RNA sequence: UUGCCUCCUAAAAUGUAACGGAGGCGCCCAAAGGUUCCCUCAACCUGGACGGCAAUCAGGUGUUGAGUGUAAGUGCACAA
RNA sequence: ACACAUGCUACAAUGGCCGGUACAAAGGGCUGCGAUGCCGUGAGGUGGAGCGAAUCCUUUCAAAGCCGGUCUCAGUUCGGAUCGGGGUCUGCAACUCGACCCCGUGAAGUCGGAGUCGCUAGUAAUCGCAGAUCAGCAACGCUGCGGUGAAUACGUUCCCG
């Protein structure tokens, strides 16, 4: 690990709108993120014709 | 700030800013933001997490916008291109599909004006 | 758009074709001459003979089709080009 | 005395779970992940030198360590490209900080991808070594929308040890990458 | 055309003519020199946001077909 | 694939959008004009008061105007073409080919080369209204009606008749 040449990698915690928490490595030096979206948040994550269209107009 | 996708600008009265959202223009605004209870007349600066919170959830809740509402209008037109209807037949040779006037306008369809 | 009120409009004439042809369970060609009867369930199958003014063009409904006027699927003018 | 959230969850779980689907013979044969690999080719760095500052800057926010920047290997007339010409930055990522990464970005920056449908479970190739792109930098947190040029892409590979597709899509899997199935 | 360099002619040492057959040179490099240490190509296959036969990334096959400032030969992967 | 010609809407701050408020003239009406009320977001639907009309309806009729708030010079809260969905009405029938409303979409366009046109006062410029044709409308047309309202004319050398 070559000694200045880096970005500072300091510790941090992620927090979310439906209560996770995360503690992890950031290049953030304020060494918090909040952040809107996540693995537990994401609709991908959790799972979410002519004639129809036709009668329900007429029927 | 972030929402649903976009990022709203820098200063605006969110009535204006959340026109950005392809799904959504001035009238579903005065919608969403009655709804929503969050007044028209704030900044963008002045807006919290909370507030973008509500927000995404009512107009993911009850408007489709974006990515999916794209995906969702060029495939009625690829729909109707398909099955070979007259409209389709319009829109494969790029010109007015609406029975407007081809004689002399529709340059807008046709695009620039190349001469012979 | 024709007015919902009215329901939609398919004149007498290919009504009672259709129904004859499908209720001897028969699927033949018919010749009509009316571009302007929507498409209905009833005729999702068939197979239409449309006068484009020239000719008839054959014409096989299929599902995607419902809702809508006959004469949109025979083009009547021919441009090829300069 | 320390420990990265997803080399744990791997050491306890997921190598369990591969054990009793796959039914290696030795404990070795299980397979693990190597290693991580950033890179943004550039291009228009043949045009302009500056672009690939804008890149470095980009890497090392995202990632967390100073990029290497590649020079080309060959001459090219049509794309304008002579040898020595620095081309596109790359970035090695293994233990650690290889650990930390893959979680920010399976946790945090693919849930923000606009309009995420998911990544395919194609992208194996053979060997089941596994690489997807990516169209802009934003999606990740240490970047700052404000101070971005012009959204730039990058390539993720996440090269392991497994020997088939098969074996590195059941990895992947277990490892909370989110896959479409066909 | 006339000096110098390489091949062939040239008959398995060396040498060998013709207005015989092909090419080059009248420089370049302050590192493209000295040394210590490390490495292995070209091509092909699969996969990747722009990006295509071919740019950069990953993996696989590959004993030498690449590459050697500059012609050609004799060499060089043990690496020149 | 094109070229011409007359028009309309523009390219914005003397402006756009929301709210409040003031002033016309002329016209049109029988199987026509159709009000209060009710249902819609809105085209409109239900309904029929009252009128062959200085009476009733077209609202007591306007819009630009005035007061106020916001937008802060940007391809924008400028621009509305295009295209998707969803409707209403006319009509036996809106596919080729009607108008209108609603949601979304949000292109060219930054005052326009050579040239060229109109206008001498209630004129130009700009703002709405009505009518004829008509079941409905391609009406931005045409014929009228009024609102607010300028600049300049030294002068016949030159162009046109
Ligand atoms: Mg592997
Ligand atoms: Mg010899
Ligand atoms: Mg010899
Ligand atoms: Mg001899
Ligand atoms: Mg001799
Ligand atoms: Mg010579
Ligand atoms: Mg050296
Ligand atoms: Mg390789
Ligand atoms: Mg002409
Ligand atoms: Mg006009
Ligand atoms: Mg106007
Ligand atoms: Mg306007
Ligand atoms: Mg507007
Ligand atoms: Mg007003
Ligand atoms: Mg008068
Ligand atoms: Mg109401
Ligand atoms: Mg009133
Ligand atoms: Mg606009
Ligand atoms: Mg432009
Ligand atoms: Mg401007
Ligand atoms: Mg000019
Ligand atoms: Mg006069
Ligand atoms: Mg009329
Ligand atoms: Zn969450």
């Amino acid at each position: 690990m070559k000694t200045g040449i880096h970005p500072e990698y300091v510790d941090t915690t992620v927090q979310c709108g439906c209560g996770h928490s995360f503690t992890t490595r950031s290049t953030k030096q304020s060494g918090t993120i909040v952040v809107e979206v996540c693995s537990q948040c994401h609709p991908f994550y959790t799972g979410k014709g002519r004639v129809a269209r036709f009668e329900k107009r007429y029927g | 700030a972030r929402l649903v996708g976009v990022d709203l600008p820098r200063d605006k009265r969110m009535e204006i800013a959340l026109t950005y959202i392809y799904g959504i223009g001035r009238t579903r605004s005065n919608e969403i933001l009655a709804a929503t209870g969050i007044d028209k007349n704030m900044r963008t600066k002045d807006l919290t997490d909370d507030q973008v919170t509500v927000l995404r959830d009512y107009i993911e809740g009850n408007l489709k916008v974006e990515g999916d509402l794209r995906r969702e209008v060029q495939a009625d037109i690829r729909r109707k291109i398909e099955i070979g209807c007259y409209q389709g037949l319009r829109h494969r040779r790029g010109l007015p599909v609406r029975g407007q006037r081809t004689k002399t306008n529709a340059r807008t369809r046709k695009g620039p004006k190349r001469t012979i | 758009p024709r007015s919902l009120k009215k329901g939609p409009f398919v004149d007498d004439h290919l009504l009672k074709k259709v129904d004859v042809q499908n209720e001897k369970n028969t699927k033949q060609v018919i010749k009509t001459w009316s571009r302007r009867s929507t498409i209905i369930p009833d005729f999702i199958g068939h197979t239409f003979a449309v006068h484009d003014g020239r000719k008839h063009v054959p014409v096989f409904v299929t599902e995607a089709m419902v809702g809508h006027k006959l004469g949109e699927f025979a083009p009547t003018r021919t441009f090829k080009g300069h | 005395k320390a420990l990265p959230r997803l080399k744990q969850r791997y050491r306890e779980e997921i190598r369990e779970a591969l054990q009793q689907e796959f039914n290696y013979a030795n404990v070795m044969q299980i397979p693990g992940v190597v290693k991580v690999v950033v890179n943004m080719g550039v291009g228009d760095a043949a045009r302009d030198a500056k672009l690939i500052n804008g890149a470095i800057n980009d890497l090392a926010l995202i990632t967390g360590q100073k990029p290497e920047v590649r020079r080309a290997r060959k001459s090219i007339a049509q794309f304008k490209l002579r040898e020595g010409m620095p081309i596109g930055a790359r970035v090695t990522l293994r233990g650690d900080r290889m650990w930390e990464f893959l979680d920010r970005l399976i946790s945090i920056a693919l849930p923000r991808i606009r309009d995420f449908r998911g990544l395919s479970p194609k992208q194996f190739d053979g060997t089941g070594n596994y690489t997807f792109g990516l169209n802009e930098q934003s999606m990740f947190h240490e970047i700052d929308v404000d101070s971005i040029d012009r959204p730039r892409g990058m390539d993720i590979t996440v090269v392991t040890t497994a020997t088939n597709d098969a074996e590195g899509r059941a990895l992947l899997r277990a490892l909370g990458f989110p896959f479409k199935e066909n």
